[PDB]
């Protein structure tokens, strides 16, 4: 093995990171758990949590899009209508 | 000749050795660190800690007496060690403290100098002591919300929350006489105790029993000190293991000297008929380790300690010794075993033979309260012999492959790997 192109990850025990001294973790087997953790409940409280902290940023530009679209869709059925055969004559030459 | 047993009151017994250049008086308390509470842990290291305050040894230092205190999780013990002849010297000066003075060791000068030690203690041990750190934490996650859990030195935190006020809270509840027994050691008698027993008077609290507490209880989890500063690894893992008086107490133990104990350095060490050390050594995948079944009144902890300076190979240290268990279930070398029963005898040995009273004490006070009486090394190994091959792989086979572990550790491990992974090296894969 040649030598290698330092990076920003090593593998465990050189990872990488800084120096961690006073953070203390604490779990518990999978087997010691209740099966369904905390489903439905005070779980779903949060599928609005979730759902609210974002939606906003999703929604207004997804309706810029839609009416946007609704729009000139309307324009043209239109002017491909009777109704609208003027228009085009004019719109489209 | 085979241990005396009399009770009068206080349950008085002994142990005598003919070729014994000295002696040692004392009792012990059937209620430790573990009869305890969670705010006041350390109390009864505290206790300890006065009975050795230069006040209450310099008094039996003209006297000629020395004395031996220690506290461990079921029991909590208060011996004095002197010459054989002055034995009346110990149960005098025993008395004094126990019944007789109660105020003259509980100062406001003197438990302001105490615990202004016991501080100082118990901050050198978690800050310099990791290896044990390591193993008490275990503990702490293995019996976590439950009796074992409190580390018998007890935290810096419910250790600067105790007054005096504290320290009898659990004397006066737990330094009774139906929770204690008094001990003799070395070279006295029987004749010569139990006499000079029965010579004194009194009677503190009688009919008191020492309360109780919810039954401890075990659970796979893990604690994790990281501290990527300090130049090694440590790392402790376990099993609910086995009580003392449990079926299997000597099945366990034989079991852990299997695989035993390893220094890296001492070349003897290197050499020792271990499967698993075939593995380790390759790479030096460590510093050493060792193995042990420690067991207590409700449950008990079968697993394995080590240090290591090794941190990008952590990885495999776990995972080659955690396969070593699987063999005990599914193929342990009857010659191995072998091995084991002979060591285990050797090792079974230095702890109850030697030639050092204070030590004959502790183990006498401890068994003489939880079964009753000792059991006779001839006992012990007449019951090590007896264990087949079939015995360590059924043990094995309840007791280790896949069950909930208990891992605890600091220093570089963040090459210690998960707890999905360590738990899963519990069983090995089968058609």
């Amino acid at each position: 093995g040649p030598p290698s192109g330092k990076t920003y990850m090593g593998w465990w025990g050189h990872m990488g990171g800084p120096k961690q001294k006073g953070i203390t973790s604490y779990a518990v087997s999978p087997y010691a758990q209740k099966p369904l953790q905390g489903i439905f409940h005070n779980a779903v409280f949060n599928s609005f949590r979730r759902f609210k902290s974002q939606f906003l940023y999703v929604l207004i530009p997804a309706g810029i899009y839609w009416y946007w679209w609704k729009n000139g869709n309307e324009y043209n059925e239109f002017l491909y209508s009777k109704a609208g055969r003027e228009e085009l004559e004019r719109v489209n030459v | 000749a085979e241990v005396t047993q009399l009770s009068n009151g206080i349950v008085v017994a002994t142990e005598h050795n003919p070729s014994a250049h000295t002696a040692s008086v004392g009792v012990v308390f059937g209620s430790g660190a573990a009869n305890e509470n969670p705010y006041n842990n350390g109390v009864s290291n505290l206790w300890k800690n006065i009975f050795l305050s230069k006040e209450n040894s310099a008094v039996a230092a003209k006297e000629g007496l020395a004395l031996s205190s220690n506290i461990s999780r079921d029991f909590q013990s208060y011996i004095v060690s002197s010459l054989p002849g002055s034995t009346d010297k110990s149960l005098d000066f025993l008395n004094q403290s126990f019944i007789q003075q109660k105020a003259n060791l509980l100062s406001s000068s003197n438990f302001e100098a105490t615990k202004k030690s016991v501080l100082k203690q118990v901050q050198d041990f978690e800050d310099n002591d990791h290896p044990n750190r390591v193993l008490e934490h275990l503990h702490s996650t293995a019996f976590q919300n439950t009796p074992l859990s409190l580390p018998t030195r007890g935290t810096l935190e419910s250790l600067e929350n105790l007054v005096v006020a504290d320290l009898e809270s659990f004397a006066n509840n737990h330094f009774l006489n139906s929770n204690a027994v008094v001990v003799g050691t070395g070279n006295i008698k029987h004749e010569d105790l139990v006499n000079s027993i029965e010579s004194k008077n009194l009677s503190l609290q009688t009919g008191t029993k020492p309360v109780l507490k919810k039954k401890a209880a075990f659970l796979g989890s893990e604690v994790r000190l990281r501290d990527d500063t300090l130049p090694k690894a440590w790392i402790s893992l376990a099993v609910e293991g086995e009580p003392v008086n449990s079926p299997n107490y000597f099945v366990a133990k034989l079991a852990a000297q299997i695989f035993g104990s390893y220094n890296a350095f001492e070349p003897a060490s290197r050499l020792q008929g271990i499967k698993l050390l075939d593995n380790i050594q390759e790479y030096q995948l460590c510093d050493n380790f060792n193995h042990f079944s420690l067991s207590y009144k409700d449950s008990g902890l079968w697993g394995f300690s080590t240090a290591t300076r090794n941190v990008t190979m952590i990885d495999d240290l776990i995972h080659f010794t955690l396969k070593q268990w699987n063999r005990l279930t599914i193929s342990v070398t009857d010659t191995e075993v072998e091995r084991a029963k002979s060591l285990l005898k050797l090792q079974l040995g230095q702890l109850y033979e030697s030639g050092n009273p204070v030590n004959d004490a502790n183990l006498l006070g401890a068994e003489v309260l939880i079964k009753g009486s000792k059991l006779s090394l001839g006992e012990a190994f007449k019951k090590i012999d007896a264990i087949t091959v079939k015995d360590v792989k059924a043990w094995a086979g309840k007791r280790l492959w896949d069950q909930d572990i208990a891992i605890a550790g600091t220093g570089q491990i963040e090459g210690l790997l998960d707890y999905m992974r360590i738990r899963s090296d519990m069983s090995m894969m089968r058609w």
